[PDB]
């Protein structure tokens, strides 16, 4: 059975290079699998970005200079590997980048045509984030009152953060959104929680916010 | 060098099941295979079956499947022969019979059909006949037949069960020049023997002739004044 | 994730089942990776496991898909994650082995406490609690005890220990007495 | 490169009904070079049928391809829990491959109008130099909703953002966030703040404001 | 030599397990014990024992060479090569009619008579990291031992030396260089599997393995001693490799029983150790007699008709 | 289903003399062959086994031989205490099913003594019981064959009568036979003389003991 394990995710400063990863975990050797890479940038679509195949590598007309793929036979400690190189990273390489596996044993198949081919397996995927922003910790803000209260989440990198209420005991009617990135560079969200007026004299209301890049965790209670 | 002891005699009726058990003792239990060998009275050695201890595994005499089982308890380091449906015929002299086979305990095994340490035998009478302690008559000594030297006079331990009787004369003195004739069977189930001691006549009436016949299956002890009458 | 609970100096036997009625490959390890004792086809193996000569299975449950892993003279330390590889499959099984040992002699005067020790693995918490020959169901996790020993509890108890939906009894006899009468 | 245009771009079914997503190459392909995934929110593509027509080991029969002239198609019978999500078709007939914009699948439900309210700044922020406006539009469906800032009755542009949660596991509502961000010093200057929202729930544009300071 | 590239599987070969049933079969009119135990339970837990008592005749069991020739619609694949794993895809295939013909040799820990390793010492294992995966080990010049109803085997102590070298080498060779290499002798278990057992004469020799199992990768043991003689013995009550459960042969009775075999492999089993410094202790293994029809049969498949 | 059968039913030799038995069987039982040797009211007594060895500590004048279906423990010097009955036991067919032989008496033959017989009236306390026993002695006397008969009223009448030999003793090692006519107490009372005929081989002539109720 395939599994294709990727490296982790990477924040990475524009103009900065940047080598991701793929673990393929149930592939014999990649003379028998071909390595097609793509990506994926945030509510977009999928784009290709280049392959290897029969122990030859290439790349797409949008990437070709600026991207080299190489893949390795291993075995025991590891299983064979396949790794991405991009140089001279800008804002538009911010994407999730997906490895990704096809057998090419079988010329009948149909799964490809001419080394141009669909893609059976796929990885979990690495983010790669490109950015000049370095790690700080949010500032939160209450949103005070069927009622509605919340938590403003503000200013924060890089992600993620989490928010529980009442230390996890208050779910029901909870909507936490996702974070948006501001023209600062920095994220911020919002936590909200709807409620019975009646009780809002009698019950507390606490959001508890964790940052852990920054190391940060802070209780805040959400008063009237 | 083992020492083989067996369980008490028991008396058995008809369609009837015993169990007699052996205790072997003096040696490794398992490196032993036993072997049941019956002997009917007067009869000789069947064969009943034998038990490759070890393995706990046994095999019987053709005339006997089915009826027969021998089993053995390492624990207890016994091994006993049960006969169920007891017949009369089965009536014998049940012996228990052992024979060494090596470092069975370690995989050697011999095998041996002959039996080398024997049992002190247990006997079982598979009869109808219920226990009852018997009853001696005198012998009037020969008195207008046998003169001159000596005369000869005695016991007749009649209808008696089940088995066996010991005899001595005069409380357990004159027990030299006897004849003490094996039990016989009567039709009726019962056994009846004679003891019989030719002595001198010229010693009528002063020595007091009383055989002592005992019976312990009974628990019946008898003695009876053989008087020259 | 099964679970065996075993009393010290007794023994436990941790199963382990394949899918089918077929004699097959199969391995006892402990957490560490040590091999227990498998089998060889139709002949045990015993590996280097401390176990070793307390370890067993059962040659005739293993046509029956049956490969148990029988411990005996069971020590507290023996209590483990033993894994049991077989087809593939890793039914790992856990053991806890405790063990109640009263302090004072059983026979104890009449009011004075009496106190329970419960031996028991690290990273082991239980909860145990005997009855009276009359109805104490006095509770302690690791460590019980009868605050006032009354003349109408010297006898048997009946303990209980509790770890993962299972228990193990553990009967103590206790003697009351007087000044006497 | 060949293009492939999805069609439509998203789609509301319930449990059971039967589907259909299309795709335009602006190319023929003889072959049937041409291949569909699912994406759930989250997670990686799986491939579900390729060449067209097959499909791939360990898919539900229930998905099926069909081609003709320019046009290919995914139909989904029996729709179930686990396919609703985003659907993409990829050709591979000449280099390099490409993909459809996509096709997002969701429940459909009864039409329910956003309950809608809005958070002035706190004084906390408002003590750190920043204020934030915000407005909530919770448990509404449809999706499509249009919110607008106005401040001293002026409409607002460039400073405001929106976040949107996923469709409900339970009720099938989405939810919205609105934000306006602004400095102190402009938020101090003017008196009245409203959201003015629009959807199709609504019988007409709701506005929630308050005067700053109240 | 076949122009085509195929998977092989000595580990999941099917042919293992036609032998070996063959085998069986091939013990079952040829020696018959005078009574065999074997397990019946109904799942109950209690189990009785199920008992047969046959004919013990003694005979000579000689085991003749089997030839495995594919039928019909039927064709076996031979693999080619040097050091071959004997579990992935093989490049110098090749179709034959009928296999090698093996002499099928039931023994534990000691490999008698079968193939020698036409290169060097080849060890195959279907994980090597699995501490429970016998390694069957191949010699490639087989060491002569000598077995006698009389009471043991003679060994060569050079040969046996250099072999546990030969062997030791191709170990780390696969655990790790910088490793330590340990032989130890059984861990425990059935006799069967802690000494060295096989049938010579219809008897079933078990020879203690220990002087071949006692190996530290350090010192030596020639001291006043120019061959290995390990004390065997003959049992007759034996554990079954056919199946669960015991099985009990006549005593010997010909004046004499001897045995000349080719120790041309062996079964080792390195004890897991979890992951401590390097030093790995391997042990005499086996008793899963289709280890040994496996190492001979390593290197074929049979496969059906096109 | 193999028989063993040993020829010599009984054997009558003097100590010191050498004795022979042999031991007849169906098929063949190889070697697989023991002898034993039973005294009166014993357990039997392994002396040769496998055909040709004596069992641990046994006198060295018993031999044995033979093999296959022909065996023979001869004795050397015969010794007092070699009296008993021999059995041979075959144990070579497996499945076990062994079998003994019928045996053989190994008896001392000594000179023909003469039986001087005691006739015994029924004692009146013993025909009070119910019935009434006539016991006619044979004290010592040899070959233990001596045919009796019970005439009442000189009538041969053969029935109601048991006899009852004893073993070999020891000093004299002659045999002592014991009939007895048990007849009824209506019957004894009905008769008037019962004579007791004995005839043995080491008697002259035969010789009628009786007695008259009385
Ligand atoms: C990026 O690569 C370009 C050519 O693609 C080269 O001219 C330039 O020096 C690189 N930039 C950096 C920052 O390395
Ligand atoms: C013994 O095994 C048999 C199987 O033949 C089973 O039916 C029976 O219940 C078991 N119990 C006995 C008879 O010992
Ligand atoms: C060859 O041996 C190696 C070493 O363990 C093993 O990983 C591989 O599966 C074997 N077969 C192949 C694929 O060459
Ligand atoms: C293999 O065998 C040859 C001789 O046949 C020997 O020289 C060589 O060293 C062996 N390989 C090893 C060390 O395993
Ligand atoms: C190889 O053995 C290791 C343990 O030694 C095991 O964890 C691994 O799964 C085995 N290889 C496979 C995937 O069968
Ligand atoms: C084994 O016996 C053979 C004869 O078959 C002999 O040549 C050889 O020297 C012997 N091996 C020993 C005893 O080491
Ligand atoms: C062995 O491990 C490495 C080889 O992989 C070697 O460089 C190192 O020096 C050695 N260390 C040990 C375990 O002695
Ligand atoms: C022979 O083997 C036994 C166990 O099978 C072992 O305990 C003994 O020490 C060994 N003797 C030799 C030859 O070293
Ligand atoms: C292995 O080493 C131990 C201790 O170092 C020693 O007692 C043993 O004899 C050695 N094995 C042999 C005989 O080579
Ligand atoms: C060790 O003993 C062997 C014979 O057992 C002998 O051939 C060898 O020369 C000895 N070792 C040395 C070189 O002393
Ligand atoms: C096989 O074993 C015999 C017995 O010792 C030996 O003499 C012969 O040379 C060996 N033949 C092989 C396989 O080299
Ligand atoms: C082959 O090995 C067997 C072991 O079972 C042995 O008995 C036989 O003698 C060997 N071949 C020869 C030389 O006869
Ligand atoms: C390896 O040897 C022992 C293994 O029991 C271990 O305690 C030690 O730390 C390791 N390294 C040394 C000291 O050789
Ligand atoms: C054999 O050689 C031919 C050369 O035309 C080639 O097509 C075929 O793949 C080769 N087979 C092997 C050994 O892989
Ligand atoms: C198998 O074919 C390869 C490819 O030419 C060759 O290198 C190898 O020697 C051949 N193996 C044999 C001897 O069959």
């Amino acid at each position: 059975q395939i599994h294709l394990v990727q490296s982790g995710t990477e924040v990475k400063k524009p103009g900065s290079s940047v080598t991701v990863s793929c673990k393929a975990y149930g592939v014999n050797t990649f003379g028998l699998y071909a390595v097609n890479w793509v990506r994926q940038a945030p509510g977009q679509s999928l784009e290709y970005i280049g392959q290897i195949w029969r122990w030859k590598s290439s790349a797409s007309h949008h990437f070709r200079g600026r991207v080299l793929i190489s893949a390795v036979d291993l075995t025991g400690s590891s299983p064979p590997i396949s790794s991405l190189e991009i140089k001279n990273l800008t804002s538009d390489d911010t994407a999730v980048y997906f490895c990704t596996t096809t057998s090419t044993y079988d010329k009948w198949s149909g799964l490809h045509h001419d080394g141009v081919m669909a893609f059976s397996s796929w990885g979990q995927g690495t983010l790669i984030s490109v950015s000049a922003a370095s790690t700080k910790g949010p500032s939160v803000f209450p949103l005070a009152p069927t009622a509605a209260l919340g938590c403003l989440v503000k200013d924060y990198f890089p992600e993620p953060v989490t928010v529980s209420w009442n230390s996890g005991a208050l779910t029901s009617g909870v909507h936490t959104f996702p974070a948006v990135l501001q023209s600062s560079g920095l994220y911020s969200l919002s936590s909200v929680v709807t409620v019975p007026s009646s009780s809002l004299g009698t019950q507390t209301y606490i959001c508890n916010v964790n940052h852990k890049p920054s190391n940060t965790k802070v209780d805040k209670r959400v008063e009237p | 060098e083992v020492q083989l002891v067996e369980s008490g005699a028991e008396v058995k009726k008809p369609g009837s099941s015993v169990k007699v058990s052996c205790k072997a003792s003096g040696d490794t239990f398992i490196r032993y295979s036993f072997t049941w060998v019956r002997q009917a009275p007067g009869q000789g050695l069947e064969w009943m079956g034998r038990i490759i201890t070890i393995l706990d595994v046994a095999h019987y005499a053709p005339h006997l499947q089915g009826r027969v089982t021998i089993t053995a308890d390492k624990s207890t380091s016994t091994v006993y022969l049960e006969l169920r449906n007891l017949r009369s015929d089965d009536t014998a002299v049940y012996f228990c019979a052992g024979v060494y086979e090596g470092e069975a305990d370690e995989g050697e095994y011999d095998n041996n059909g002959f039996l080398k340490h024997w049992g002190q035998g247990t006997l079982v009478t598979v009869s109808s006949a219920s226990t009852k302690g018997p009853s001696v008559f005198p012998l009037a000594p020969s008195s207008k037949s046998t003169s001159g030297g000596t005369a000869a006079l005695g016991c007749l331990v009649k209808d008696y069960f089940p088995e066996p009787v010991t005899v001595s004369w005069n409380s357990g003195a004159l027990t030299s020049g006897v004849h003490t004739f094996p039990a016989v069977l009567q039709s009726s189930g019962l056994y009846s023997l004679s003891s019989v001691v030719t002595v001198p006549s010229s010693s009528l009436g002063t020595q007091t002739y009383i055989c002592n016949v005992n019976h312990k299956p009974s628990n019946t002890k008898v003695d009876k004044k053989v008087e020259p009458k | 994730k099964k679970v065996v609970l075993g009393k010290k100096g007794d023994t436990v036997e941790l199963t382990c089942t394949a899918s089918q009625k077929k004699s097959i490959q199969f391995h006892w390890k402990n957490s560490n990776q040590i091999k227990i004792l498998g089998n060889q086809g139709s002949f045990l193996t015993k590996g280097p496991s401390k176990l070793n000569d307390r370890a067993d299975s059962r040659r005739s449950l293993w046509d029956q898909g049956n490969f148990p892993l029988i411990i005996k003279n069971l020590k507290i330390e023996d209590s483990d994650t033993y894994i049991c590889e077989v087809e593939d499959q890793k039914e790992e099984v856990q053991l806890l082995v405790f063990g109640l040992t009263a302090n004072s002699d059983t026979h104890l005067l009449q009011g004075q406490s009496l106190t329970l020790t419960l031996e028991s693995p690290p990273g082991s918490s239980p909860s145990v609690q005997c009855r009276s020959p009359r109805g104490k169901n006095i509770q302690g996790g690791k460590t019980l005890s009868v605050s006032q020993l009354e003349l109408q509890d010297s006898g048997t108890w009946t303990c209980t220990v509790l770890q993962n939906q299972k228990k193990v009894e553990f009967k103590i006899d206790i003697v009351v007495l007087a000044f006497q009468k | 490169d060949i293009q492939m245009t999805q069609s439509p771009s998203t789609l509301s079914a319930s449990i059971g009904d039967t589907v259909r997503i299309s795709c335009r190459a602006s190319q023929s392909i003889t072959g049937n070079w041409v291949a569909w995934y699912q994406q759930r929110p989250g997670k990686a593509p799986r491939l579900l049928i390729y060449r067209g027509a097959a499909l791939l080991g360990g898919v539900p029969s229930r998905f099926s391809g069909s081609a003709a002239g320019t046009d290919f198609t995914l139909t989904i019978g029996n729709l179930q829990a686990e396919d609703f999500g985003t659907f993409y078709c990829q050709q591979y007939d000449t280099y390099p491959g490409t993909f459809g914009q996509g096709t997002k699948v969701e429940v459909k439900r009864t039409v329910a109008a956003p309950s809608v309210f809005i958070f002035p700044p706190s004084d906390e922020q408002l003590k750190s130099g920043t204020a934030s406006v915000v407005c909530l539009l919770n448990n509404f469906y449809p999706r499509e909703a249009k919110v607008q800032w106005k401040v001293d009755n002026a409409l607002q542009s460039g400073n405001s953002q929106e976040s949107v949660t996923e469709q409900d596991s339970k009720d099938s509502t989405y939810s919205l966030s609105s934000t306006l961000t602004l400095s102190k010093a402009d938020y101090e200057k003017h008196k009245v703040y409203a959201c003015e929202v629009t959807h199709q729930g609504l019988s007409s544009p709701v506005t929630k404001s308050f005067n700053r300071g109240e | 030599l076949e122009n085509v590239t195929e998977n092989f599987n000595m580990w999941k070969n099917n042919m293992v397990e036609q032998m070996h049933e063959d085998i069986i079969s091939l013990w079952d009119q040829s020696l018959k014990p005078c009574v065999k135990l074997t397990p019946l339970c109904v799942g109950a837990g209690s189990c009785n024992t199920s008992v047969i008592t046959q004919a013990c005749p003694k005979v000579s069991f000689e085991p003749i060479p089997i030839h495995y020739c594919a039928p019909a619609g039927f064709a076996i694949l031979k693999c080619n090569d040097k050091k071959f794993n004997g579990t992935g895809p093989c490049t110098n295939v090749s179709t034959v009619q009928c296999t090698h013909g093996i002499r099928p040799v039931v023994s534990t820990q000691l490999l008698l008579n079968g193939s020698l390793a036409e290169e060097e010492i080849v060890i195959r294992s279907e994980n090597f990291t699995n501490n429970a995966k016998t390694i069957i080990v191949q010699l490639n010049e087989s060491v002569v031992i000598n077995c006698t109803g009389a009471g043991h085997c003679n060994l060569s102590k050079t040969q046996w030396e250099n072999t546990l070298e030969q062997i030791a080498i191709k170990l780390k060779e696969q655990f790790g260089n910088n490793k330590t290499i340990i032989f130890n002798p059984s861990s425990g278990g059935d006799p069967e599997i802690v000494t060295h057992s096989f049938n010579c004469g219809g008897e079933f020799f078990y020879c203690n393995s220990t002087q071949l199992f006692t190996w530290n990768d350090t010192r030596k043991l020639n001291n006043t001693g120019r061959n290995i003689t390990l004390p065997c013995r003959i049992k007759q009550i034996i554990n079954m490799w056919q199946e669960v459960g015991k099985a009990m042969y006549a005593p010997p009775i010909r004046g004499q029983i001897r045995c000349s075999s080719n120790i041309t492999g062996l079964l080792l089993t390195r004890d897991g150790g979890k992951d401590t410094n390097g030093t790995e202790i391997f042990r005499p293994g086996g008793g899963d007699m289709r280890d040994n029809w496996r190492s001979e049969l390593y290197k074929y498949k049979v496969v059906k008709i096109e």
